């Protein structure tokens, strides 16, 4: 239901005022609001304060900064309460030393992919370059390049001296190391042309393409022999370094949320000229703690308490369910939905009852119910694991109590679908083909079932008038919820419109009962004049072109009801046909083989029900959601959020 | 309620500037009297 949220209040001193507004951030129950206009001042605070925020932000970010160099996540936890500069002092040793390694554990990572990376080619170019590697008559061009063109550089090198220009590839084929020594200048104009011809001297980088090759190649061993040992003895530095201040550090940033949370706090308030005031939204039912809170307070000052503004515009106002415990792990499901108009009936109770008793006359298939048992006690062994729900496939990490509540509604599911199953007498799958436990006159075993499942000529009438009653009474109860809105918020266009589309519905009913169904229209006849003279009265009532399309709409909304049955009935004879063939192929095909034909029908059984149940179950919370909602609005401005400060722990 | 307190904040800063400004002007009286009483001490 819709909660009451009172509206608070408060006013004083100005540091009376920043006490209460660290009391009330503890006590973070109560939704902000600006109220700045009549009389007020803006409250900006100070900018030494807004210095120290920007300290306090600062500290926030760079341990963010910090954690995700670390590796580890950003938790929540209980706060670290200490000064900003100590908090300061003690992140930034922890800061830099996490910058120290991070930059030190990369530069050995990407020195070592960087001598590996030429590391036998260069060393066979030094061993080659044994006689000329800063002689001063010649240069070396060493290209570690492709396969056999090395006549295609060797017509450079002719075009360079033939008796002069050493320019061979020894060896370490993957690059074939091409070395070039003639001149300076006339080597100059033949690594120019061979460039044209395609060649490229190891101009590396670091040093390693910046000193001769031979201490190049030197360090560069030395590089590829330090490199693995450093990396490792940085990787376990690093964390050793984070199982070690990961805790302190979110202790620090769960404080410096906190402070950053009250400091952005402290930017919405109002003053009142050595003086301040503001307003807040808190819970009815909240009203307890927060007046033990207020009480708290150095001086329990002056804390008009009043309600919230009624139907007429109660929009700033916050919105928050009013449910049962059991009604509880609906709101879950709601929340897919907005906030209510804050006086707008919340039929999250209805969708609880409703969607799981439309849920089970779908999914009635007992081993699809023992499947469903099975995953929520998996679930409710990881939730006794208490982690998160931790789905990295799925990229989501969930709360345990949303687990906990999908647990709860899918227990409040399955016993309506195990009911519904045995109603339509199905054990996982047909198991009556071989053993019949329930009761057909073409096979009977055991006593009877409720629906047949395979014959349907009794079947199909009852379901589709089951099912168009069902939407007929939730059409009723959704505009008879929508005249009691009007009603209650003295909105007399909404009342009388849905007055009318009432009215028009009962006369369309009755005229399609009486002429498309059986005979004798005498006491229908009446019933379908007066519906539509109600409903061109109620139309003459509103005057605003609201035509036969939206008595259409919601004509075609109430006819909607019976696509459940007939995906419940389409996913019953899925399975049914799926076991039988799996069953005569197995058994009525050898008797012996029935163990993997009967594996087989399973898996494919299995397949089916990963591609077709989570859209079946899907689609009457859908078609509820399409229908229950919309015949009450639920589309009108969303009302506002209750957003109380966190103090998150 | 609440808006009479704000209003109320608002009316104490109005009295307290009124009060402020009154002891400007008595303070700024009171000076050129003892001003007056120096000039006559004087001469």
């Amino acid at each position: 239901m819709i909660a009451p949220m009172e509206k608070l209040v408060l006013a004083g001193p100005k540091g009376r005022a920043k006490e209460l507004l660290q009391s009330l951030q503890q006590a973070g129950v109560v939704h902000l609001e600006t109220l700045r206009p009549e009389a007020l001042s803006a409250y900006q605070l100070s900018p030494e304060e807004r210095a120290e925020l920007r300290r306090w932000e600062a500290v926030s970010a760079g341990a963010e900064h910090t954690l995700s160099l670390l590796g580890l996540e950003a938790e929540p936890a209980r706060p670290f309460p200490e000064g900003l500069e100590a908090a300061e002092k003690a992140l930034s040793p922890i800061q830099a030393h996490a910058e120290g390694l991070t930059r030190q554990k990369q530069e050995l990572e990407e020195e070592l992919a960087l001598a590996q990376a030429y590391l036998e080619p260069l060393e066979r170019l030094a061993a080659l370059a044994h006689g000329l590697d800063k002689s001063p008559f010649l240069r070396v061009i060493p290209f570690l390049l492709t396969e056999k063109e090395l006549p295609l550089v060797e017509e450079a090198l002719r075009k360079a001296l033939e008796d002069r220009y050493l320019l061979a590839h020894e060896a370490y084929a993957g690059g074939v190391a091409a070395l070039v020594v003639v001149h300076r200048k006339e080597v100059d104009q033949a690594k120019a042309a061979l460039s044209r011809a395609g060649v490229a001297e190891l101009r590396l980088p670091g040093a390693l393409g910046e000193l001769p090759l031979s201490e190049a190649a030197r360090r560069l061993k030395e590089r590829a022999e330090a490199a693995p040992r450093e990396l490792s003895e940085v990787r376990q530095h690093l964390a050793k370094l984070a199982r070690e201040s990961a805790s302190t550090l979110q202790s620090l940033w769960t404080r410096a949320q906190d402070e950053v949370a009250r400091l952005k706090a402290l930017e919405e308030l109002a003053s009142g000229r050595f003086g301040f005031a503001l307003l807040g939204y808190v819970p009815v039912k909240a009203k307890p703690k927060v007046e033990e809170a207020l009480a708290r307070h150095k001086e329990s000052v002056v804390y008009a308490f009043e309600p919230v503004d009624e139907h007429h515009e109660a929009d700033r106002i916050p919105v928050v369910l009013d449910n049962p415990p059991w009604a509880k792990p609906f709101e879950l499901l709601v929340s897919f939905l907005n906030t209510p108009k804050y006086g707008t009936f919340d039929p999250t109770p209805v969708v609880p009852v409703f969607f799981p008793f439309w849920f089970g006359m779908i999914v009635g298939d007992i081993g699809y119910a023992l499947l469903f048992y099975l995953v929520g006690r998996w679930l409710s062994g990881y939730v006794k694991r208490n982690e998160p729900l931790v789905i990295d496939l799925f990229a989501l990490k969930l709360k345990p109590q949303v687990i906990g509540k999908l647990v709860h509604i899918l227990n409040w599911m399955v016993f309506w679908t195990v009911v519904w199953g045995v109603i339509y007498g199905e054990f996982f799958g047909t198991f009556l083909e071989h053993l019949g436990v329930f009761g057909t006159p073409e096979h009977p075993g055991l006593i009877p079932i409720l629906i047949h499942r395979i014959d349907t000529a009794k079947t199909a009438n009852l379901l589709i008038l089951l099912s168009v009653a069902f939407g007929v009474v939730l059409v009723f109860f959704g505009l008879a919820l929508r005249a009691y809105l009007g009603l209650k918020h003295r909105h007399m266009a909404h009342f009388w419109e849905g007055v009318g589309y009432l009215g028009g519905l009962v006369g369309v009913l009755a005229l399609a009962a009486s002429y498309l169904g059986n005979l004798q229209a005498g006491w229908l006849q009446g019933l379908m004049y007066l519906g539509f003279g109600v409903f061109l009265l109620a139309v003459l009532m509103s005057r605003i072109w609201l035509m036969i399309p939206e008595i259409f709409t919601q004509a075609g909304h109430i006819l909607s009801h019976i696509r459940i049955y007939a995906v419940g009935a389409a996913g019953g004879i899925l399975a049914g046909l799926l076991t039988d063939v799996g069953f005569a192929l197995a058994e009525r095909l050898g008797l012996l083989g029935v163990l993997l034909g009967l594996l087989v029908a399973g898996v494919l059984h299995l397949l089916i029900l990963l591609l077709t149940t989570l859209g079946h179950m899907l689609q009457p919370i859908r078609l509820l959601w399409v229908e229950f909602f919309t015949k009450f609005g639920f589309y009108e401005e969303n009302g506002r959020p209750y957003r109380p400060f966190k103090s998150v722990r | 309620g609440g808006l009479g307190l704000i209003k109320s904040l608002a009316e104490k800063e109005k009295q307290l500037l009124e009060r402020l400004e009154a002891a400007k002007k008595e303070a700024e009286e009171r000076v050129k009297r003892a001003e007056a009483e120096a000039k006559a001490l004087l001469e």
